[PDB]
């Protein structure tokens, strides 16, 4: 568990 | 030299792609970059604070969540993942208010459900130490 990105585009 | 376009969305991507990946040294690099191209896009500083924080460089991950943290105060994500790694390093007053602003800014908004309840956890955590 890392944590969780902006999704792209 | 900041008449570079967006091929800002064609690196940010890369480096997303590599982070999913596992590729934290190499998506740290493109992040990087990235903060020096646009010091004001916040989807950049939470990249590379991540990349920091998954590879348990702590004190450089928050360096990376308190600007993202300036450039966007509303964003719950930056005192939320500051505070698991003030927890990390056994700050524990520290964490706690990181994690009441985050949960501040995540008020009732529908879609931090499933972030509220780490918060909530942690919070209950550090209130029992307390005793």
């Amino acid at each position: 568990q890392v944590p969780e990105l902006i999704k792209p585009s | 030299n900041e008449i570079s376009s967006d091929t800002l969305e064609q690196l940010y991507s890369l480096a997303f792609n590599q982070y999913q990946s596992g590729k934290y040294e190499d998506a740290h690099k493109v992040f990087q970059a990235l903060c020096v191209l646009d010091h004001y896009d916040s989807r950049f500083f939470l990249g590379l604070g991540a990349c920091r924080q998954a590879m348990g460089q702590y004190d450089l991950a928050i360096h990376s969540y308190s600007y993202g943290a300036v450039m966007d105060i509303k964003e719950p994500r930056f005192p939320f993942h500051a505070a698991e790694c003030l927890l990390q390093k056994g700050e524990l007053a520290e964490a706690e208010s990181g994690l009441f602003l985050a949960q501040e800014l995540i008020a009732n908004k529908p879609e931090f459900k499933e972030l509220s309840t780490r918060v909530s956890s942690m919070l209950e955590a550090i209130k029992l130490k307390k005793e």
